This record gives C-alpha cells, structure tokens and sequence, in this order.
RNA sequence: GCGGUAGUAGCAUGCUAGGGAGCAG
RNA sequence: UGACUGCUCCCUAGCAUGCUACUACCG
C-alpha cells in the first residue's frame, strides 16, 4: 500500500485559496478525498501516523452536524441523515485499496 | 552533432527567424519565411506568397502567433539582470509579478 | 505548541499587509515577504519571536489604516 | 403521506375489500372489488412518489441557495475579519515584546519605521506626551520592545533639538510634544 | 393533446361506454362497454409517446442552432480583432531605415534579431545596481550597438520619476533600484 | 390453466456528456 | 495572470439492458 507524507495531509487542510477552506461546511468533498489520501496511514506502526486518518473522519462529521444543524436555526429545514454516515466510517475509504474495481 | 559543436564559432545573432517583407493587398507586413537552427541548419518555407488580397482565419492565426511581427514594432531591450539574449520590449514599461501567502 | 501558533499569525499578519496595498512600494513588501517567509522556516521559538516584532512593527507604523484602539476594545487584549 | 387529493381512493377501496371477507360473497365481486383497488391504487403510489421526490429536492436547492448567500458574506467581510483574527491570536500567545509594542502603540508611541535586530539598529518613535516619556525612559535609557536603547537625539516637531535635561513636566508644556526620538539597540 | 388526431374515437368510446352505464347493459352490450373504448385508448397512448418523442427532438434543433450562430457571431468578432491588430502594428514602421536594410539584403530575408537593434528609435534599459549603471548609461548620453543614445526618462519600479542627481553612490540605498532608463536616439 | 406483444410506474448496473472539488509528475 | 497529461470521489440530465405489479388487445 502506498502512503503519503503526514505533514502534506495535514498542511493541505491548514493552508488553502479563500471561500475554499476558511469554511468548511461549503466543501465537504475537499475533505473525503483528503481522507482517502490519508487511508493507508492506519497501518502504519507509528502511533501519530495513524490518528491523521482519525482527525479527518471526525471533522467531516462535524462538518456535517453543522450544515444539518445550521439549516435547522434559521431556516426550518431538516435534512436526512440517510446515506451521508458512509463518509465517517473507516469502509467507504477501505474499499479503494481493494482489488475487483468498481466505479 | 557536427552542427551543435560548429554553431559555437557563430554570432548568436543569426539563429532564429528569417524574415521577409510580403505585400497583402499593398500594405508591407514582416513575416517569418525560415528558420536557422543550431542543430538542423538553415530551413526555408516550401508555400510563402509575397502578393495576395485576403487574409483567412488560417492565414490569420499564422500570423499572428509568428513573432516576426511582435519583435519588429517593439523597442530595443537590453537587461542586465539576466544573461540570456533578449530581444524587444513589447510596452513602455517592465511589469514585477508578484505571489501572494496563503490562507 | 508555541512554534506553530507563531507559524500562523505570520500567514494572517501578511494578508492584513496585503490588503492595505503594502505591495505598491517594492522597498518594504520585499522585506515584509523575507520576514515572513524566515519565521516559517524557523526551528526555535526564541529566534522566530523577533521576527514578529519587526514584522508587526509595519503594521503599527501605517497610521490610519488599522484602528488600533477599536480593535483592540472588540473583545479583545485591553 | 396524508393530504394527498388521491387518497380516498386507497381508503374506500381498502376498507371495503377489507370488510368483504366477513360477510362474503362470490369470488366475482371479490375479482371485480380487487381490480378496483389496484385500479386506484396505482394512483396513489404515484402520487405520493412523485411529492417524495420533490420533497427532497425542494430541500436541495434551498440548499445552494443557503451556500450561495454565505459565501457572498464571507468574501465582502474579508478585511473586517481577518483584523480580529489577527489580534484574537496575538492575544494568546501571551508575549512579552509583543506586548509591549502592542500597549505602547495604542497610547501613542508607535514606530516609524521597522524594528531592526542589529546591534546599531537606529530606531525613530514618537512619543506623544510626558507620561508615556517618563514610563518609558529614563536618562538616556529607554526601553522598547522589551529591549533597551540609547538616546542619541532628540527632536522637536520642525527640528527642535531637545536637550535630555529640558524634558521635566515643567519646560515640558512649551514645546511640541509629538517628539521623534532617535536611538540605537544596544546589546 | 387537443389536437391529435387520435382523440375523437378515444372521445366517442369514452361516452358509448361510460355515459351508458346507468341505463339497463346486458352482458352482451357489456363487451362494447368495455371492448371500444379499449383499443382506442391503446392507440391513443400510442399517438401520445410519439408525439413526446416528436417535441424533444424539435426542442434540441432550436437548441443546437442558437449555439452554431452564437459561435459563428463570436467568429466574427475575433476576426475583426486580429485584423485591427495586424494593422496597427503595422503603422510603426519608418519605412526609410526598414526599407534600407531589406534592400542592402542578398534576396530580402534578414534575421529578425537585427530588425529592433538598428531599425527601432526607443530604448529601454533596464539597470539592478548603481554599479551597473556607471558602466551602461553613465552621463546623459551613452553608445551602444553601434549608435548614441541620449537619456529622455529614468523611472523606477514603483514607477516614479527619478532625477540623475538622485542617482549617488550613496543615495542609492533610497531608491527602488530595478530603473528603467529610456532613450532616443541621436542623429 | 400459460406464452407473446405495446404503453405506464418503481429499484441497481455499465456507457456517453455537462458542473464543482482532491491528488501526482 | 491560471500550461500539458493521467487517475479518482460526489451531484444532475439523457440512452439501452436485467427480476416484478398495473393496464389492454391477442392468442
């Protein structure tokens, strides 16, 4: 399995171009595939290699009890939580370094 | 091979366009009818016309994207921050491009 | 800790200097960019604190530009 | 759901095939009351599929629109905000030099020009009155930036050379007080 | 749908069948009741999937068309720009020193690095340092390639206009120091 | 009792286009 | 001001196939 560089995972969050990423619940999907970037480090023997895939599976979760939650205060919109978990669960990410190709 | 090594003994003056004065609809334009390369020689241009009426949108791309044109309406340029040949300066002023931090 | 909370208030000091049209006197932004771009190459926080200073010290010198005391009366160090 | 103009169709027939079987009758009318209730029933599992979809979708583009309008507010409130951010953090960093040059400048005595880390380092600082003279240096001490400098010359609003021993609240008030001091780091 | 051509035999059968409900069917009359205004409605649904086929594909020429003019507009409007380029640069050419050169030529091809460097009447220097500019552009008359050029301006990078007795050595720690010197030339 | 044919609604797959975003040399 | 390629996730519109119920004629 190849795996990236922690401090270019983690600095491609931190640093950005305005609109983009000074918000993050206006892109979601800069950080699902972030996520997939940083996937093999779960298997890495370092213990601080490893939590860099933990940290953005759970900021896409509050990132999204956040739009869900901010269109619910000033607008009465609920919105439904129904196929929007796969993104914080360690198995949408697993089955890219997975033979038998889908997509 | 012979060519890169014998091309050192030669004014750097003379590689690049050869240009030549056509007539399109009786108006002098300066267009570029050849070439001299380090490597390949002199090269000339198999269909060049030196009278014609009308310009197409091919004939019109041809010219131009040629820097014949460009080089010879534009002042003389000598800048000493650099050692590469330069040629012209295509305005009155230098433009200084900057680049900006991140967010 | 506290060589990367100095690493980010470098990035912020930079772009509050460069929406003031600081980059219209190539004199002081060439200087304002080797400030910045020294204090995230740092690898002490004792030698990346004095850059600080002499990079917030051309904000403090613009006069007008930055209200000060408001701003710093927003819920802020008093 | 309910409220669905098509949806007494689906209780009619539902409550009538339903009660059918108690009293009973022939298989035909039992034939005749089931292509009734698929008859309209169709009807109501199609209108009540279609609102599912525009009740999702409605939710979506009032959606975007939520983005589009935030994200206009978040780029024409660029410069008030990243102000505060960077005054937010210049807090707790909790300095010392930093917080100095921060409270010295919003009394008066900002700089003019770049604070130089050499060891002549000439500085120029305008002090605006007394006090913030005499808290901050005294004699030919003064001290900035939690730094210490000399004093190597004095000057008046046009080029009013004060000498250090005529600055005592006294020939204090008769004279220009947004002064510029000069002076160089020391070591 | 008011206008098929199909709905007058849908129409008919509509009203043989159900208008005639109330009055006394037998069950031989039934299967007119039933067997008419089917059929009719088969080929109706026929005439109507059609007719949805017909309209998008008319609704994708009307289309398709505003976008082959639209292009063909913009085609025009680039075809015009090109030409009022290639026809004002063309107004600048001192057609005494060019057609002196293209002349003294073997056949009338000449490289075009030469054309700018003894064919052109401004030039523009561009200078990083004070040492530099003693040994390029020192006075305000200086020679190179083979010609006298005499000084008409020296800007700076921020673009303001610099003197040459603001050019020292040691005055020159205080100006933006890429310069730009612009000359004509002489005789 | 079953098969074929033509519409209609509903669920997944692949492909062709458009739009936004992420990484690599 | 914003190059050339390759891979990949998410959303919308259209086309064909795959197990069903509904129609209706036909056996």
């Amino acid at each position: 399995l190849p795996y990236p560089d922690p401090s270019r995972i983690l600095g491609a969050g931190c640093f950005v171009d305005d609109i983009v990423k000074t918000d993050g619940t206006l892109m979601i999907e800069r950080f699902v595939s972030l996520a997939i970037d940083a996937y093999p480090l779960t298997k890495h023997p370092n213990q601080e290699y490893a939590d860099v895939f933990h940290l953005y599976l759970q900021y896409i979760r509050k990132l999204h009890d956040e739009l869900t939650g901010h269109m619910l205060d000033m607008y009465s919109v609920m919105l439904t939580n129904d196929n929007t978990s796969r993104y914080w669960e360690p198995e949408f990410y697993e089955a890219m370094y997975t033979p038998h190709t889908v997509l | 091979n012979f060519n890169v090594l014998f091309s050192t003994v030669f004014p750097p003056t003379s590689f690049g366009p050869l240009v030549r004065k056509i007539f399109v609809d009786g108006v002098p334009f300066v267009v570029s009818t050849g070439y001299h390369f380090r490597e390949l020689g002199v090269v000339h241009n198999q269909d060049v016309n030196l009278h014609s009426s009308r310009l197409s949108f091919k004939e019109l791309l041809v010219y131009a994207a040629d820097p014949a044109m460009h080089a010879a309406s534009g002042n003389l340029l000598l800048d000493k921050r650099t050692t590469c040949f330069s040629v012209a300066a295509l305005t009155n002023n230098v433009a200084f491009q900057t680049v900006k931090p991140g967010n | 800790s506290k060589m990367s909370d100095v690493k980010c208030t470098s990035v912020v000091l930079l772009s509050v200097l460069q929406q003031l049209r600081v980059e219209s006197s190539s004199k002081l932004w060439a200087q304002c960019v080797q400030l910045h771009n020294d204090i995230l190459l740092a690898k002490d926080t004792t030698e990346a604190f004095e850059k600080m200073v002499s990079l917030l010290s051309v904000l403090l010198s613009m006069q007008g530009a930055v209200d000060i005391n408001k701003l710093c009366e927003e819920m802020l160090d008093n | 759901f309910s409220s669905l103009p098509s949806y007494a169709a689906f209780a009619t027939a539902q409550e009538a095939y339903e009660q059918a079987v108690a009293n009973g009758d022939s298989e035909v009318v039992l034939k005749k009351l089931k292509k009734s209730l698929n008859v309209a029933k169709s009807e109501f599992d199609r209108d009540a599929a279609m609102q599912r979809k525009l009740e999702k979708m409605a939710d979506q583009a009032m959606t975007q629109m939520y983005k589009q309008a935030r994200s206009e507010d978040k780029r024409a409130k660029v410069t008030s905000a990243m102000q505060t951010m960077l005054f937010t953090m210049l807090r707790k960093l909790d300095n010392d030099a930093l917080n100095n040059i921060i409270n010295n400048a919003r009394d008066g005595c900002v700089p003019l020009n770049i604070i130089p880390l050499t060891t002549a380092a000439k500085l120029m600082v305008v002090i605006p009155d007394y006090n913030t003279y005499k808290n901050t240096c005294d004699g030919t001490t003064f001290t900035y930036a939690s730094a210490l400098w000399e004093i190597q010359q004095v000057v008046d609003a046009d080029s009013k050379i004060v000498q250090l021993s005529e600055i005592s609240m006294d020939n204090s008030p008769n004279l220009a007080w947004p002064l510029i001091v000069t002076a160089l780091r020391a070591n």
